[PDB]
């Protein structure tokens, strides 16, 4: 369950972030295929060197995501169905990879909001992610 | 764990601009906000009832430097992590029961701090090398277990 | 999400399982005991010996909690809220230590039910004490 | 792994007993059908879209024979599992990329199908001493991550 507190944290840190998101969402993916590359095998397709158009289209389209996600936080099964059907089902990602998705999205926050990536900050967006993470895994 | 020797100059490059008076406690205070499980293990260090009174709370400070000596002893014996750590093994493993997953818990919650510290500066690829460092040391820790 | 099928195979593995269920709670707790010895400091005060009294009883109220959660399929985080509670809040409980005794209670029903622990039925109930876990978890 | 004398006792009376034949592929099967991600690995395995579909299938029961074969390497090689392993983990770390936790989900499922096939004889001691090998077995096959 997302607390009340932590519902106004993520929005916090949402509104902070602003309209770097995709840039961030590019950002955190990078750091995932070059934190642990075994994700890499899911782009077989993509050129994921460094200013790769495809890792920026990508980046915005999990930023978009994550924000439709804050936006109807009190429903999210509901909201990222289609996309939990997606993971589960076609792509068949593995649930470890929502865990190191998770952790690089963390990292490019804290490396971009000094200011909001406080404690309790840190531990409502933990929760955020874990919860849409337990939303895309639902389906296998 | 091998780092290449441009992972291994990312790493210490970095190193040495760490706080290690703080660092240390703003990593361990984070995994017991976060993760609060993990204040099963503590119920001596006293107030842990909100954030403010984890990160606040002197014991954490004073325990999260000794934590972050350990990790500094790693970073000098990159080839010999089995070694550095099994006397820390033996005692989180068979005298603490702390289940390991949460040395690899502890050593995220350290690089997200140093994202913190560092912005910028803590490039993607400087995250990756930190993330085999970690690793490395969250696996001899937990050797007491294999 | 437990399709009809899964709930349909986990009504039945239940009901080959019959009044032995508390028995096989105790069961899968010594196997974990055993096998993960980490989880025995959860239990400081109890005697963890093969035969001990307080294991039996503790072994019959997992069961019965196991029990009211395939009675309430549909409604399980608020049949197992108080329970959720509990082991987050109150006990602390490492969710790794989930995974562990899911997989203990699986290996005590397939150590009991040649005909039942067919390979549809390993799957469906793997997914049923995932749930489970889930709801025990959400509270942190 | 160090296993006392009585786990080893409990492993090796149990193991001359499994079918070799059979037990591998009711393995990798059941790791198909409960963990379904798994058959991202395996598309070339064809039919998979029932589980009846995945444990009647020839090449299932094929490719886990020569799983099981790798077991009963390391439960010959108890103290040396790193050395044993070293060939699979460059294949399924290096060219396969397979994340690591699925060598402990298929470990997992091994211990279910032996309890299965051995019922009341599966005992938890029984249990408890063959979860020390196939913790051991797949941390040797995760080395080429370390
Ligand atoms: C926070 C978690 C995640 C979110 C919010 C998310 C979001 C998305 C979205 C919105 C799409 C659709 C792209 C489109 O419609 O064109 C997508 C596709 C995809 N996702 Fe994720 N995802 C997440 C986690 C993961 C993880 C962990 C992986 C594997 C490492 C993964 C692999 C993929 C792949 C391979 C595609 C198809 C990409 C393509 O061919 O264009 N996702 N994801
Ligand atoms: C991630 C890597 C970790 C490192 C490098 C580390 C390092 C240390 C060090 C250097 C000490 C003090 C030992 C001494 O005084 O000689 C210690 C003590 C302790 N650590 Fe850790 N630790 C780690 C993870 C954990 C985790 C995740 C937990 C629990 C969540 C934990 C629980 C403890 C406890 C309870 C003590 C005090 C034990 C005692 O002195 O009796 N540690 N640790
Ligand atoms: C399928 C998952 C589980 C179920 C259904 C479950 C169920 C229960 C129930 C019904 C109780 C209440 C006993 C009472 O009211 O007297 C309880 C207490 C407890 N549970 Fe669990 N539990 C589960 C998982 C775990 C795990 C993984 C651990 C830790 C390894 C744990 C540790 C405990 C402890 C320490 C108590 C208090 C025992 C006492 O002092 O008497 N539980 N659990
Ligand atoms: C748990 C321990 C495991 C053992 C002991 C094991 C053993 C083996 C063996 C002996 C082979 C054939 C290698 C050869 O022909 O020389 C192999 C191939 C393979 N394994 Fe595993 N395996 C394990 C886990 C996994 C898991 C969990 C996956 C994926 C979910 C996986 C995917 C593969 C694939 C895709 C191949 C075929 C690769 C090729 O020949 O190109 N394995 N494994
Ligand atoms: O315990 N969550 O994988």
């Amino acid at each position: 369950v997302l607390s009340p507190a932590d519902k106004t944290n993520v929005k916090a840190a949402w509104g902070k972030v602003g309209a770097h998101a995709g840039e961030y969402g590019a950002e955190a993916l990078e750091r995932m295929f070059l934190s642990f590359p075994t994700t890499k095998t899911y782009f077989p397709h993509f050129d994921l060197s460094h200013g790769s158009a495809q890792v920026k289209g990508h980046g915005k389209k999990v930023a978009d995501a994550l924000t439709n996600a804050v936006a109807h936080v009190d429903d999210m099964p509901n909201a990222l169905s289609a996309l939990s059907d997606l993971h589960a089902h076609k792509l068949r990602v593995d649930p470890v990879n929502f865990k190191l998705l998770s952790h690089c999205l963390l990292v490019t926050l804290a490396a971009h909001l000094p200011a909001e990536f406080t404690p309790a900050v840190h531990a409502s967006l933990d929760k955020f992610l874990a919860s849409v993470s337990t939303v895309l895994t639902s389906k296998y | 764990v091998h780092l290449t020797p441009e992972e291994k100059s990312a790493v210490t490059a970095l190193w040495g601009k760490v706080n290690v008076d703080e660092v240390g406690g703003e990593a361990l205070g984070r995994l017991l906000v976060v993760y609060p499980w993990t204040q099963r293990f503590f119920e001596s260090f006293g107030d842990l009832s909100t954030p403010d009174a984890v990160m606040g709370n002197p014991k954490v400070k004073a325990h999260g430097k000794k934590v972050l000596g350990a990790f500094s002893d790693g970073l000098a014996h990159l080839d010999n992590l089995k070694g550095t750590f099994a006397t820390l093994s033996e005692l989180h493993c068979d005298k603490l029961h702390v289940d390991p997953e949460n040395f690899r818990l502890l050593g995220n919650v350290l690089v997200c701090v140093l994202a913190h510290h560092f912005g910028k500066e803590f490039t993607p690829p400087v995250q990756a090398a930190y993330q085999k460092v970690v690793a490395g040391v969250a696996n001899a820790l937990a050797h007491k277990y294999h």
